[PDB]
């Protein structure tokens, strides 16, 4: 099938930076909405970024500007710029892909502790 | 016994009398009336009609009944002389069968005085002004339906649906979906109740395209009001709201007449690229799957490159690297024009015969 | 009752009287005339002429007036026959109507001395040595004008203005275009001060490619002698330099026939096109949307694709990637070619008539 | 010397008697049996019959004999013509060939009450009810052999064994193709001592393709029961399975009479192609070779090109990047359309002939 | 004056006596080979012949001389019926030209028994076995011809000659080419010295061919014993062997007279693709020039894809990005199908006439 | 839309060498002239190169020879490599890519300062 | 012809990580099966891993998830992460490329021996 | 028009290594033979290698084995290893790109001065 690999793990503290990647084996990110989702502990799902196809970037309420999300579309790679850190948003950053109607893709996730 | 010899213009045609009375009922079959053209000074019917037709209106007495037009007479020419000598109707029809022309009336318009004014309103657009009216509603209804088809489908106007299904009356496409499938349905229910028999009506492919166009919203907003391969299924046949955009253009009846003569050559139009694409495919496959470069997994997949190089499509993103690869693919565009060239002459045939026959 | 028996060597035709004085202009109209070929010895008029015309040739007396000549029969032998019996100027145009001849002179010269010799030496090439000469330099100016206005697009001429736009007669191709421009003009001005009727001038679609031809030329200057959108629908209607090399090619105005003829065929054309896109992007949009590399993103997005798949054009930048996608792209090829092939045999048949009949 | 004079419907035909009398065994060269319609009051055969057929029934006897159906007398009445002046049998043929109707009843049934059950129960699919159900098996043993065929070669179906060769009862798929060989030899063995001669077995087409249908497996049978090449290329002329389609197809065996008759234009469309590719791969080699980015490194690999822009696939893995080359590619696409339209009109001429002939 | 009445089995033909004897040298013309037939009881020359083709035979007296086949009567009945009443052979003549059938003998052998000898083995290979030999060696060295010159462009091939330009006998592809010179010379030197007229040898086409065939390897020779583009231009000229195969195939004759009838129709297809071209590639330029993402430079670089689209080639290098564009290149790909299918019918039948001709 | 985004930054003084380069999404540099251009701040627009489609490489009458602009073609980037700073070229180098009569697109800009 | 040519040398000891990766020329590995197979001096040849066409990976017994294969499918080149060294396996792995029923290639092998 | 540009130089003493590089700019290099010329100072042109166009390596008579000749075809580069340097070969190495009997493009040559 299809499998949307993660590599954002690490331990960075507050402050500095961390950039997400998101990779994607018999799914064309060019071709599908792309966006991340985080899922702190204790609590739900949490919407953070999505790119939809045709680059339509649009943020969260809480993540705007200390955030940035892109595309590759020759790499098939989703990423994800993660500045500004707080200890606020520490959660397990997933990555998801979908078509509107027909299919949705997620990935195992990854840990992003900021301490 | 009695031979009486006829005239026309010149040319003697002496037959035999019980010949000529085999019919009673035409201008020669009746004595009485035969008589007017009669010339006693020379004991013949001299007529001064036309020389050539008589030899046809002849042999139709003398083969017990048959109207065959010689080649070398004009239609109308033709058919005045059967007028004159006064043959019958049942003549012009034979006459009009055996050219190609084709007689049917029907069309039992109700008799209830109500049931024929909205019938004919409806059916009929060149009755009125009005049913040209209702005409044009129709297929501005049937346009704005498909194009509201077409763009539900842009990725752009679906925005605030565009996130994972895991996290109906405001949407507008809805609105207007509705709207003519209230049209289609108002102008399905008001031909039913005015059609003079229920059993044409439950009959027409023209009325079963209306039916089709309408189910799909219905079965939608049934499951809505409370599974997934009938939800695409039915998603991909709402398509057949172009298909009623065939009661009102000649060209897609005329299209649906063709179809359902050549359904003999459509068969083997298929069955010929079937042939063809399973030797090809096969042929492509065995030349080329020593290279390693090669992209034929294997024959089903080469079916593919076979159908668009016969078809002279040629995409481009199947095609052969080896040798004889190339020379197996330089026979299936030729072996395919052949293959095609073949029954679509019978098929475009047909299309002139319904096309010029309007 | 006066019997009058032809004989068109050995072969008697007995007509009445009345039906052969019918028309007293003709050869046998005329007592005094028909006089000549009368035999006394046998009473009867001994022609010495083809026997299958006069079969023609009589029924025109006996419809009144009608001439319909036999398939058996060739046309030279059958005008000959119709000049023999004298019968008339307008039984030769009723003839050659019913053949397929057209008669139009008109051509209303005018009777100036002045503006008919300046009228014929540029309308009609072959009416001088100076006329074919005028033909010859036209033609010239209208294909440098069309390498004048395909030149200017290519990007080696436009280096000092290569910049952007935020950082006019020296330009080279300006001047070529205003020469040209004048050259169209004058031969547009003289044309209509030479034209005998103003309301033919205005009124030819050869006359009208003249003037949108030299319209945007003076569009342009006017406008530079002080919105975008127009401009650049002007840039492109400038194209239509082209179609004024159609006065001096007969295979244009053949084709212009050809298409105006056909303008039924090529609206279903368009029209069997349109339904069977529509049909196929909707069918491949549903059979391919669940495969995430698909690059169908809707079914306006699938339009191009079915086009390029039915008119066999086949780029190759969309295709289907699914199974399913692939068994509806093969039915787009092959409805393609029927849909393609069924008007145009009729518009080849338009034009093959407006060929030969030149 | 004698002369007679008969009268078809008051149309005189004086013939000499030696001409009528040359055929005996007719109606009008049996004195009596001819003496039935003979008029002694006028001294003429009067007959009532169709006026224009008797002219070719008098050249029959008029040149020995020939039958020659006037253009302008249907089918139908000449031959009951023929039928009432009893020309003969021999007439009927001679006619039916000038037509064009071909009279071959052969079937040599045999008559030994038991070579011929069998044989009609599977020659003949229309002789029982149960000879239509074994076609419908042999059928549905062709096609699951096809399938069987083409599915051998999904990578998918080869996971043990897609291993490197360094490191037969069990496969699913031997099984069934070992059933589809033991029905066609099955089928082939009861054919062949039922048939009523092994000289007509052992020529026809349709059993030398069921013979090649079953060769393929026992030399792999007996191969496999102990070279390279010999194995692949049996490998693929094992796609021959197809070809025994064509005894249950009527479609299949239209084609391949059009094929056999249609033999030199098949020829001459090579030939034209070879001829054009050589001549358009020379000069698209010969007029891109002095640019760095060119893909053509010979002629040889730019017939390809020429192969794919003649036939107008175009596939576009090779193409002209100069400008001489470019036109060079324009004139390959227009000159093979001609190629391609000028033989493939009288190939189709041919199928049309043979399937309307059905 | 004089009448005499003919009598063409029961058919009067009462015609005067001066149109008769009008030809003197025919079997009507004398009156001494005429009396055969002449019947002193009835006073009248009772023939017992074909009715229908007397019509025509007496229309040749009456119309001073003039051959038409009655479309009702066969070819060779006709002709059987003009040898009978020995018209003459230029009556056979007219006829024969008037059918289409051409009669051109010419072929004037020479007379000095050896340089006809030679000339028969040499020109005609049905005229002896070594003719025939003598055509088959012809035939291979061609092939063999042709082989080499596309062989000797295979980069595998040229192995220590791939070095750059600043670091004749040995090379194995000179021996052959230059074997093939030597024929070529031969069969040329042989029949210029063996044909009887220099004039005709001097003017065929099939002649110049085989000059053209042979000038550039000379030119290179006495080159090599001692510019650039000349050297390209005659190293591509060298491909004209290939035309030299056009004597010994009589398809390729049969296309050169093809081509050189549909001359205007050629020409009408160039000029109607040029317009074409030069109209959608403008559009395309224009509606796509304001995309960043366009790859039309110019106008002048849109002509390839409109050729391509035009053809229905569509390699895919160059196609539209935008919707106005993809609107433009879906009307190229339907107005060039309608051009190139209008003249292509005119292009066929004239192949179909001078094929079945033959 | 478009944008030609940059990165030029630093503070490199007289002497030493800097590479800027200048991306763009929805636009082919292949398929359109390129250009630097330059702004010190009190002055106007100044040109500095331009690399025509097609490779017709033409610098500024003071900046030839200590410069050279550059396109990739694949990875859809125009470059500048400027060598031999001097403190008289400080400004805020744009880039600019353009079709002559259809359209102009610049960049927010960079900024090259020479200490 | 064809080589598959490895890179996977070195003297890794126990433990740690080591990556070997192997290339082709004139095949394509998209279009081809592969898989690496080892042999220890003394012994035989030993299957180690294998990715069919359509990304079927399946190991053998023993090196079960302390290896792993993958495919670029554009570099043209098949990887093997060696996990979990152990002296046990120390064999020259070599590779291989094949097609069922038409031909099978090899590479002349590379050494990883574990201290 | 078209330059085979080369990046050779440095100074490396007798041993080590060295590779040269030759890009072109409107030539390909997998559809032309390609192949390095050395010229020492008071001597005239050498051959060292050559890959023709379809990959028939064949190097000279002298720096046999201690060379070796590579072709990309995806970023349309030509190499040379130079392994086991001698100060023999100390020569501008140029690089020659070439279509036989059509022409022949030659690079302004790089520096291999081997001490
Ligand atoms: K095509
Ligand atoms: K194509
Ligand atoms: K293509
Ligand atoms: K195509």
């Amino acid at each position: 099938e299809v499998q949307l690999v993660e590599s954002g793990g690490g331990l960075v503290q507050a402050g500095g930076s961390l950039g997400l990647s998101c990779s994607a084996s018999g799914l064309l990110f060019s071709r599908n909405s792309a966006g991340w989702y985080r899922q702190a502990p204790g609590k739900q799902r949490e919407f953070v970024a999505r790119i939809r196809m045709g680059g339509s970037i649009n943020y969260a309420d809480t993540v705007k500007g200390r955030f940035t999300i892109s595309r590759d579309n020759a790499k098939n790679t989703v990423y994800l710029q993660m500045n500004s850190l707080k200890p606020e948003d520490t959660a397990v950053y997933y990555c998801s892909s979908w078509r509107t109607g027909f299919y949705e893709y997620w990935g195992q996730g990854t840990l992003v502790t900021v301490s | 016994g009695e031979r009486v010899v006829i005239n026309i213009s010149g040319l003697r045609f002496e037959t035999q009398l019980k010949t000529l009375c085999q019919f009673p009922e035409t201008l020669l079959g009746d004595p009485k009336r035969r008589m007017r053209y009669f010339d006693p000074l020379r004991n013949e019917y001299f007529f001064d009609r036309n020389r050539p037709s008589f030899d046809a209106i002849l042999y139709y007495y003398q083969s017990g009944g048959r109207i065959r037009r010689p080649v070398n007479v004009p239609i109308d020419i033709f058919s005045e002389e059967i007028r004159f000598y006064q043959l019958g109707e049942e003549a012009m029809e034979k006459f009009r069968e055996d050219e190609g022309f084709l007689r049917e009336e029907e069309r039992p318009l109700p008799r209830r005085d109500f049931q024929r004014q909205v019938w004919l309103l409806f059916e009929y657009p060149e009755s009125s002004g009005p049913a040209r009216g209702i005409a044009i509603v129709s297929v501005l209804v049937i346009l704005i339906s498909i194009v509201i088809f077409c763009l539900e489908t842009l990725p752009e106007f679906r925005d605030e649906k565009d996130y994972p299904a895991s996290t109906s009356f405001s949407d507008p496409f809805f609105v207007v979906e509705t709207l003519c499938i209230i049209w289609f349905s108002f102008e399905l229910l008001v031909r039913f109740f005015a059609c003079p028999s229920k059993a044409t009506f439950s009959r027409n492919i023209m009325n079963l395209i209306d039916i089709v166009a309408i189910i799909p919203y219905f079965i939608t907003l049934g499951t809505e009001l409370a599974s997934l391969a009938i939800l695409r299924v039915i998603r991909l046949v709402r398509v057949f709201r172009i298909f009623k955009l065939s009661r009102h253009s000649k060209g897609l009846q005329i299209l649906g007449q063709t179809l359902k003569a050549s359904m003999r050559e459509l068969g083997l139009l298929i069955f010929f690229l079937f042939i063809g694409v399973i030797l090809f495919s096969s042929a492509v496959y065995f030349a080329e799957a020593d290279d390693p470069t090669s992209h034929f997994s294997s024959i089903p997949d080469a079916f593919w490159w076979a159908v668009v190089t016969m078809t002279t499509v040629g995409y481009g993103d199947m095609h052969p690297v080896t040798i004889g690869g190339k020379i197996v693919g330089s026979l299936c565009a030729i072996a395919g024009v052949l293959t095609i060239a073949l029954p679509v002459p019978v098929i475009v045939s047909n299309f002139n015969y319904f096309y010029h026959r309007e």
